[PDB]
DNA sequence: TGAGAGCGGCGGAGCCAGCAGGGAGCTGGGAGC
DNA sequence: GCTCCCAGCTCCCTGCTGGCTCCGAGTGGGTTCTGCCGCTCTCA
């Protein structure tokens, strides 16, 4: 996305067509600054919502004393065992039974699927 | 859309109408006829306009 | 309540000032402070006068009414034209009569023997806990409620709304009741705005507007408190629309007048809508996070969050909360309830009390203070609420809700234990939501399954389990000074560019700070808790770890229940403390140094989510298969879950559970 | 001046010649404010039951006679600010009204309330 | 000419307030917050309210603000209607 | 017209007027009060109060409960049963007594 | 004019009425002669 | 001066939002409660 304050009065800079050269410049509505765009996208949407989990696990979820944990499934990147296991919450989930790993041992904070 | 008049005081003497195509909003007195414009935003109500109105009133009397 | 809320209700009043109107003149002002209560011991007042100690039996034979009178203490500082202070003071101004509970620490059984309990006609086993008003018993009984000063987020079903998140704020007990704040997402031609419906304001008002008055002009500024990780491109992108609503208002002031406008007051001249706005967002708004003369930082970083939270749900990140859940429930018992009733009666007796003086004064002759109180609308006043059932002044009945303090049942003694123990939801019967009435899993080991009325108000009256404990609140004080030793720092303090990675600290509801590390400051808190030393048994303190909130209660009405701890699948009960407990009654070693050995700790229902039981710990902490490896707690013994009626059916487990209920109502029936 | 206004509600009369309204304790101390230079009220306790009326309709507060509508509706328009009542029935004596006459001031009667 | 309103006052006092209300006029007449109003008309039946002359309703307000007679008049005062200006002083009156 | 004594009995211990009678009264203390007042007075503006007060006291008579008015209250506050009140719904005249 | 006393007054669902916005269709002002 | 085509006014239609009424049948007990302040006139 990249969406880019106003570096002078620091608000909100709105994407602009320069007509003259049919160019895409992020302009703010209250002062004249101006910056060219290095993405042409501005509006993206994914409407199916196939939402990677693993970015919003947190490591620290390994310290709940309610979760299960298992030894079957080791960690690929420093092979300990212990590892806990949870599934997602969220609804729009694209696997409603998908389990995700993380790893028990402190300071690795491996996450997968 | 109705309230007192501030010159001839009388109750819901007072109309607002909404322009959007030239962003303004009047409100006239029934009774005094008294007119009086002011440039309204997308997001305006009557409430606006007549507070506008009074700032501009007591504006006049210093 | 009769220790601590009656003297600061009469304190927290403020005083009086009243004048004259300067009759043929057109004159001077006075205080009138209350300041200190003295309340007596019960005492029969016959005809005659000459006070003697009225004993329960002899209020039940008379139809008397078992109450104590009190007393307050009133400095009267009046200043005349001529710039001088005549400063007259009343000891011992008898105010009025408040009804006393039976066995309680001001009744005349509080600390007797059996003998003489004998002696006085009263049964030893007789509980107490009831009034006794006209010669009647009268037992309050227990009125469940939302939980204040948390937010929460609902989705009401076929509205103009998608997500509502509702936060309904109280002081502690102040005068003003429950001052309900609503932040709205609409449903759905461009949308997902957010609207803000705010007390004493006619019309919702977009959030950006309201972050526009509180003081924020800057757009990253009002960005800051809201989104907490500006490398989300998803709340970005949700925020927007309502950011862009209000492209218009760039100034502090214009929004001021944007709130004061749409006041239900009359709405005239500029800077009577600024004040009008500043009151309301200084008051009426938000009364929990501060009322003072600056907490605009704290009040909007507290907006800020809200509105974070309704866009976590909904975007599915978060859950909507559950209105049955128990952990958003609280309990008013005879404290609180009292507490509400007198408040406002002792308002009433203030207001009469000045409309006396202002009208003797308006002839600029001298006032008495002992024919300007009325000593009967306390007294009456409280006696007629208590003696109806209706809670409330008298003059609006209908409005009042009824049902509480009915008559205390004496058929059985286990029907007398029951009804002494019992909660009541206030919501309306004859309805057809189901629901409410159904068995929620949280009343695991707090509400007896078995035991509910089976008429119309099934699920709806509740009795309570036996282990039960409902907490009776405490000052949050020392857990703030504890807190800030503990590198924990205000929001004035903190920039909000290292408020993503750390956890939220809330205290009874409020948003007090942050902390970069929230593991070892858990423990701290839990090892201070089994020591008693700075935070009383009661507080509870629960961290969330998937949602970096962790958060500490000290309300009253919170109920909770006794549970053994456990370290590293082992208990830490032994056999010393059964040895010490089994000769109990040379050693004086009770319960309460069980507690303090930190062997048991008491868990309310927001901290038995995040626990993990054990149900029996010879059977479930043992190597085996293993199931779960990191038990927290063990309980003392199920059969505990059930209530008073339900623990006197024999194999209560091999039966359907349908007559497990006859039985828990007809236990309340069966002559003995 | 507050001398043109009663001190108590007790034994008012209207003056019958310009609707002031005293108490008769202020009539024969200090006389009518607006007829005293033509009657001589001060000091006579019968000539003020002469020319003052106790009984009369209506209560008036009058403030601005150069700048009151009432005070054109009533002629009160040159007339003391004071206590004066909306209609004063009565009449005076015929040789007052003779003296009156005499010296140049005309009697109007002040009772203008409609008669069925 | 300026307008005529009804405040409320109580019942059988009407007199002693109007007369009040006159006398507190004469004393501010010479402050920096004189009594705007024009004038103050009690007829003989009219219970509960006093008729006030003065331009603005606002001028009312405070120059009734602070009579504990019309506390009641003081938040809310009606507009008389011009044609029955000629009634506020019409007097009715053998047998 | 106002209903005879059948229809609005007067109890003789707890005479307890009925919740219609009080309401009776007031309807004919008003009118007294306006009759009289029109007829000297003839002020034309309380003319208006009296009206608004007659009219909403004959409406509440029949029709206790409206939209958007206060109720007429008892003393102690409780709102008068009025004729509809007392004909309307299950424990009524037509549904609970014929 | 003071005691006695008479009363004067101070939740939810689902049908009906109004309002607002939007076209087809008819009539005067201009287009050609 | 003539017929006729294009915009301005008339009509009906559709759609939408606010307002009123209903919510099982019987039965048995008990409890509280039926306004209050005072203000002016009369007998003494
Ligand atoms: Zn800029
Ligand atoms: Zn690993
Ligand atoms: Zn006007
Ligand atoms: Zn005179």
């Amino acid at each position: 996305v990249g969406i880019r304050f106003c570096q002078e009065c620091n608000n909100m800079l709105y994407p602009k067509e320069d007509k003259e050269n049919r160019i895409l410049l992020y302009a703010c509505r209250n002062c004249d600054y101006q910056q060219e765009a290095d993405n042409s996208c501005i509006y993206v949407n994914k409407i199916t919502h196939e939402v990677d989990e693993l970015t919003q696990i947190i490591a620290d979820v390994s310290q709940d004393p309610t979760l299960p944990r298992t030894e079957d499934h080791p960690c690929q990147k420093c092979g300990h065992k212990e590892a806990v296991f949870f599934q997602s919450h969220s609804a729009r989930a694209e696997d409603a039974m998908r389990l995700y790993y993380v790893c028990t041992a402190p300071h690795c904070g491996h996450r997968w699927t | 859309t109705q309230f007192t008049c501030p010159f001839c005081n009388h109750e819901k003497s007072c109309d607002v109408k909404m322009d959007r195509a030239r962003n303004t909003g009047v409100i006239s007195c029934t009774v005094c006829l008294e007119e009086f414009q002011t440039p309204i935003t997308y997001l305006s109500e009557p409430v606006d306009v007549y507070s506008d109105w009074i700032d501009a009133c007591e504006a006049a009397n210093q | 309540f009769i220790q601590m809320s009656v003297q600061r209700i009469v304190e927290d009043a403020p005083p009086i000032d009243l004048q004259a109107e300067a009759q043929h003149a057109s004159p001077p002002r006075y205080l009138l402070k209350f300041e200190q209560i003295y309340l007596s011991k019960p005492t029969h007042w016959e005809r005659d006068g000459a006070p003697s100690p009225m004993m329960p039996n002899e209020a039940r034979l008379r139809n008397l009414t078992y109450s104590a009178p009190l007393y307050v203490d009133i400095t009267k500082t009046v200043i005349k034209e001529g710039e001088e202070q005549l400063q007259t003071q009343h000891q011992k101004t008898f105010i009025g009569k408040i009804p006393i509970m039976l066995r309680s620490t001001y009744c005349l059984l509080n600390g007797l023997t059996d003998r003489d309990l004998c002696e006085l006609n009263e049964c030893p086993l007789d509980p107490g806990g009831y009034f006794i008003i006209n010669g009647s018993e009268k037992v309050l009984i227990a009125q469940e409620k939302m939980a204040t000063n948390t937010v929460y987020v609902f989705a009401k079903k076929d509205s103009k709304y998608a997500y509502t998140g509702e936060c309904r704020s109280c002081l502690e007990n102040s005068s003003r009741p429950t001052s309900t704040i609503w932040v709205s997402m609409l449903a759905r031609a461009i949308g997902q705005r957010i609207v803000a419906t705010l007390p004493y304001i006619k019309q919702e008002v977009p959030i950006i507007i309201v972050f526009r008055a509180l003081g924020f002009v800057s757009d990253r500024d009002i960005l800051e408190h809201i989104i907490y990780d500006f490398e989300d491109p998803e709340m970005m992108e949700m925020v927007k629309p309502s950011l862009d609503e209000a492209f218009v208002i760039q100034e502090q002031n214009v929004a001021l007048n944007f709130i004061g406008s749409r006041g239900a007051k009359p709405g005239v001249t500029k800077e009577k809508r600024i004040k009008y706005a500043k009151e309301v967002l200084q008051k009426e708004m938000l009364p929990h996070v501060g009322v003072s003369d600056f907490c605009e930082t704290k009040k909007a970083y507290f907006l800020g969050y809200m509105v974070h939270r309704l866009l976590l749900a909904a975007l599915g990140r978060r859950e909507l909360d559950d209105r049955d859940h128990y952990g958003n429930k609280r309990l008013d018992l005879a404290g609180p309830l009292l507490a509400f009733l007198f408040r406002g009666m002792f308002k009433n007796l203030l207001k009469e009390v000045r409309i006396y003086a202002q009208k003797f004064i308006d002839r600029g002759k001298d006032f008495n203070l002992e024919l300007a109180i009325k000593t009967r609308i306390i007294s009456d006043g409280l006696k007629y609420s208590l003696a109806t059932g209706n809670w409330g002044d008298q003059k609006k009945a209908h409005q009042a809700r009824a049902g509480v303090s009915q008559v205390l049942n004496r058929l059985t003694f286990a029907s007398t234990l029951s009804h002494l123990r019992r909660l009541n939801s206030p919501i309306g019967r004859d309805g057809k939501l189901a629901k409410p009435r159904q068995l929620h899993n949280t009343l695991w080991g707090m509400v007896c399954p078995a035991e509910t009325p089976e008429g119309h108000a099934v699920g709806l009256v509740k009795n309570l389990a036996l282990m039960a404990y409902i907490s009776v609140g405490s000052q949050p004080s020392p857990i703030l000074e504890f807190l800030e030793e503990w590198s924990m720092e205000n929001l004035e303090e903190i920039s909000p560019a290292a408020i993503a990675d750390a956890t939220k600290i809330f205290v009874n509801g409020c948003w007090v700070g942050i902390h970069k590390d929230p593991e070892q400051l858990m423990n701290t808190l839990r090892k201070l808790r089994r020591q008693m030393d700075i935070i009383v048994s009661e507080v509870s303190m629960i961290r969330d770890i998937r949602e970096r909130e962790i958060r500490i209660y000290t309300d009253a009405g919170r109920i909770c229940r006794p549970l053994l701890i456990v370290e590293k699948q082992k208990l830490l009960l032994k056999k010393r403390h059964i040895d010490q407990l089994k000769e109990r009654e040379y050693n004086n070693y009770s319960w309460q140094d069980l507690v303090a050995s930190g062997v048991v700790e008491y868990i309310d229902t927001l901290e038995e989510e995040t626990v993990m039981l054990a149900m029996t710990p010879d059977d479930l902490q043992e190597k085996e298969v293993a199931y779960c490896s990191t038990y927290t707690h063990c309980e003392i013994h199920p059969s505990m879950i059930l209530g008073v009626c339900a623990s006197i059916i024999p194999f209560p487990d091999h039966n359907q559970s349908p007559r497990n209920t006859y039985q828990s109502a007809m236990g309340k029936q069966a002559m003995g | 001046a507050l001398e043109t206004v009663p001190k108590d509600l007790r034994h008012l009369r209207a003056c019958l010649l310009c609707s002031l309204v005293k108490t008769i304790d202020q009539f024969e101390y200090d006389g009518c404010d607006n007829c005293d230079a033509y009657l001589q009220m001060k000091g006579n306790r019968e000539m003020v039951y002469d020319c003052t009326s106790s009984s009369f309709d209506g209560i008036i507060a009058m403030m601005s006679p150069e700048d009151s509508w009432v005070s054109k509706w009533q002629r009160v328009s040159n007339f003391k600010p004071g206590v004066y009542a909306v209609s004063v029935t009565g009449r005076l004596p015929q040789g007052i009204v003779r003296e009156l006459k005499s010296r140049g001031v005309a009697y109007k009667s002040r009772d203008t309330a409609i008669k069925t | 000419d300026p307008n005529l309103w009804t405040v409320k006052c109580k019942i059988g006092e009407e007199r002693a307030t109007a007369i009040s209300l006159m006398r507190k006029f004469i004393a501010y007449q010479f402050t920096d917050t004189p009594l705007q109003i024009k004038s103050v008309v009690a007829p003989e039946h009219v219970k509960g309210y006093i008729y006030v002359e003065a331009y603005k309703q606002t001028h009312v307000k405070q120059a009734i603000e602070g009579v504990g007679n019309l506390r009641l008049g003081y938040w809310n005062q009606q507009m008389v209607p011009i044609k029955e200006m000629t009634d506020v002083l019409k007097v009715v009156k053998a047998n | 017209p106002v209903p005879p004594l059948s229809v609005r009995p007067a109890v003789v211990m707890q005479r307890n007027q009925d919740d219609l009678t009080h309401k009776l009264a007031d309807i004919v203390k008003i009118n007294n009060q306006l009759r009289r007042n029109e007829q000297n007075g003839a002020a034309a503006h309380v003319i208006a109060e009296d009206v608004k007060l007659l009219q909403f006291h004959v409406a509440t008579m029949v029709d206790n409960e409206l939209p958007g008015l206060p109720r007429a209250m008892q003393k102690s506050g409780r709102p008068l049963k009025s004729l509809k009140q007392r004909l309307k719904g299950k424990e009524g005249r037509v549904r609970g007594n014929l």
